[PDB]
């Protein structure tokens, strides 16, 4: 079962028997060893943010980060957020950056030009926070919102601290 | 009145050797390097205005010398012959000032025309946008009026002149409604570049015209004096639109000058260049090239002249215009890539003239409207003569 195809059952709610399971002999044909786990390079992820020009400067960026290691995400930008200072290059999404398509694509103050949207409109998943409602982004994106992205954002990173 | 005549005044003889003289002593010497680093040609741009080839539709009134389009399509011509985009930087200006030109009361005309009068102060149309160029009713700049003020935030793209520039023509969307008309929801502004909120992009790099600066530009909070809205709120399509009648012939003078350098290039070579025991011009095949290209450039510029003088007689010559920016812009690619072709080798080669007018000419099959959007305007020009 697609997991975010269906809604998560109440966690408390009901309460249930727990009668001792059926027995089985170990079959010891495998073992298991060892593990390894894990805010990852752009191009290969499975989780995009990016902030546009609607950000106004790198140091305002923490934001983007701040959530990015809540959804142990990658952290790219428009040409416009490279160009003005806040981000270096290897980062920008688009036509003259790197061609990305993971899961998800967070679009954060990006007015969704034809050329930055020719980096990306293969994500599988789309969201966008754009306080102007005839942004070019909103067309491409599954989901939206016309709202301040410094109310917006900071609220997410709350909302994924629990869940 | 009389019948026709296919002479030039005295005075505009005048106009054409001076032009000439600025082009080839001036231009041609120097084009391949200012094409080959994308440097901005101020020197020649300062000399253009010297001499007074440059800013030429500005009223009398205003300090300039009030020429008309007949005259503008003549000394671009002339331009364009040495270099497209030192002409085109120069052309720039006449668009930028055409709307204050055509829509501007006069302190608007007086105060951003005048001061181009005194130094060579640059200006730019700023219409363009990522998401709209042709339909130009589909941009989105914002303009809300907010106090004695308009609040200026949108991207524009592809402006020539677009870093250089004293001043903007600036068409923004006044009406938030989307279902508000092009007759409605556009107003058109003059905006100062060194207003805060406005930030000039990098250099863009094109195939041809690189010497020209064409940039995008981004506006973030732009604070506009309510004086320098042009007829009025929801004016802005109009204005924008009226614009063309002047200035649709003068690009359409520069393809040609593009075109007859073309020419004249392929023919002296064609004149030196041997093959096969004979000089190129003895085969035939090349000869009836240089004879098409011949009649290509005669049309071409019939063309553009007759737009001209239309508009010069107080007519509208949208019909006219556009045939000239189509048939123009078809004919300078077409004689810029038999120029190289009978060049053979050397033609695709650098340190010869060709290949660049080649990367040059494209771009008038594009930019002041499409060949496809020609032929619409043309079309809907063309079909209203039998509409009763
Ligand atoms: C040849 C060429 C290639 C290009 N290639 C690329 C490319 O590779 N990648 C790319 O990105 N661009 C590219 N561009 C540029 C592209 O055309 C646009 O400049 C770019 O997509 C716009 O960047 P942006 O969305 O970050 O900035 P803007 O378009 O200015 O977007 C800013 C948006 O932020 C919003 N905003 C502002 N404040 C807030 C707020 N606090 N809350 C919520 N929203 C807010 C605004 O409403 C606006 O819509 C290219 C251009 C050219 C000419
Ligand atoms: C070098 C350069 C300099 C420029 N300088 C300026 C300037 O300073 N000021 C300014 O405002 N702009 C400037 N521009 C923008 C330029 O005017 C536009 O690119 C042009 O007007 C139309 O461009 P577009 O890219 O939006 O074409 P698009 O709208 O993307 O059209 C692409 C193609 O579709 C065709 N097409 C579109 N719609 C139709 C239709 N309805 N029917 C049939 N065919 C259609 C067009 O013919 C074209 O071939 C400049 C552009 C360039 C390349
Ligand atoms: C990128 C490039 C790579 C090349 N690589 C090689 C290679 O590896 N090996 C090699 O040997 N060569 C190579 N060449 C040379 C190329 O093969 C020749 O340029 C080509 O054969 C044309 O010859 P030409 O340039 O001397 O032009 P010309 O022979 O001077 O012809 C000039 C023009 O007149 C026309 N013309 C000539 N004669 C006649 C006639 N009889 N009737 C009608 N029209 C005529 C031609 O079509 C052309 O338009 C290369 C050239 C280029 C540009």
């Amino acid at each position: 079962v697609r997991g975010t195809s269906f809604d998560a059952a109440a966690t408390s709610g009901g309460s249930a028997s727990s009668e001792k399971a059926s027995s089985t002999s170990p079959v010891e044909i495998s073992e298991w060893l060892d593990q390894k786990l894990t805010r990852p390079e752009l191009t290969g992820a499975k989780v995009v943010v990016s902030g546009g020009r609607g950000l106004k400067s790198g140091e305002n960026f923490k934001l983007l980060y701040d959530l990015a290691d809540q959804l142990h995400a990658a952290v790219g930008a428009s040409r416009a957020a490279v160009d003005a200072g806040f981000v270096p290059n290897d980062m920008q999404v688009g036509q003259t950056g790197k061609i990305v398509a993971p899961e998800l694509y967070i679009a954060v103050g990006i007015s969704g030009a034809i050329q930055h949207l020719a980096g990306m409109k293969d994500s599988k998943t789309i969201v966008a926070i754009n306080k102007d409602p005839e942004a070019p982004i909103f067309q491409v994106a599954d989901y939206g919102i016309v709202a301040d992205l410094f109310k917006v954002v900071p609220e997410m990173t709350e909302i994924l601290k629990k869940k | 009145g009389l019948g026709f005549s296919f002479e030039f005044t005295e005075q505009q003889k005048e106009f054409q050797a001076t032009a000439r003289k600025f082009a080839r002593e001036e231009i041609i010497p120097v084009a391949a390097e200012y094409d080959k680093t994308g440097e901005y040609p101020v020197p020649l741009i300062r000399r253009a205005w010297e001499l007074g080839l440059m800013n030429t539709h500005i009223p009398e009134n205003c300090g300039g010398l009030g020429l008309g389009t007949f005259d503008a399509c003549l000394i671009s011509e002339e331009l364009a012959y040495g270099c497209t985009g030192v002409q085109t930087a120069i052309e720039g200006n006449s668009l930028g000032q055409m709307p204050i030109i055509i829509a501007g009361n006069d302190q608007q005309k007086k105060k951003y025309l005048g001061r181009m009068t005194e130094e060579p102060l640059m200006c730019a149309y700023c219409v363009t946008e990522p998401g709209a160029g042709s339909d130009v009713a589909g941009i989105k700049t914002k303009a809300e009026k907010k106090g004695d003020e308009y609040i200026i935030n949108g991207q524009k793209m592809w402006i020539t002149n677009g870093g250089k520039a004293n001043w903007y023509f600036l068409l923004a969307r006044s009406d938030p409604d989307p279902k508000a008309p092009a007759n409605k929801a556009f107003t058109g502004f003059i905006v100062e570049a060194d207003t805060p909120g406005i930030q000039i992009g990098r250099k863009e790099l094109n195939m041809g015209q690189r010497c020209s600066d064409t940039r995008g530009i981004v506006f973030e909070d732009v604070k506009v004096p309510k004086e320098n809205v042009l007829i009025g709120d929801g004016a802005g399509f109009k204005v924008a639109m009226g614009a063309f009648d002047k200035t649709r012939p003068v690009v359409a003078a520069g393809a040609v000058g593009l075109a007859q350098r073309a020419l004249d290039e392929a023919t002296k070579y064609a004149l030196e260049r041997k093959t096969f025991g004979k000089l190129l011009v003895e085969h035939q095949a090349i000869s009836f090239m240089l004879a098409e290209m011949a009649m290509k450039v005669e049309l071409a510029r019939m063309s553009y002249q007759r737009a001209a003088w239309e508009v010069d007689s107080g007519r509208r010559n949208t019909y006219y215009a556009s045939i000239a920016k189509a048939f123009a812009g078809d004919i300078a690619n077409q004689l810029a890539t038999d120029a190289v072709q009978i060049l053979g080798g050397n033609g695709f080669n650098t340190e010869y003239p060709v290949e660049k007018l080649m990367r040059d000419a494209k771009i008038y099959q594009i930019y002041e409207g499409t060949s496809q959007i020609q032929r619409l305007i043309v079309a809907r020009e063309h079909i209203d003569k039998y509409k009763n």
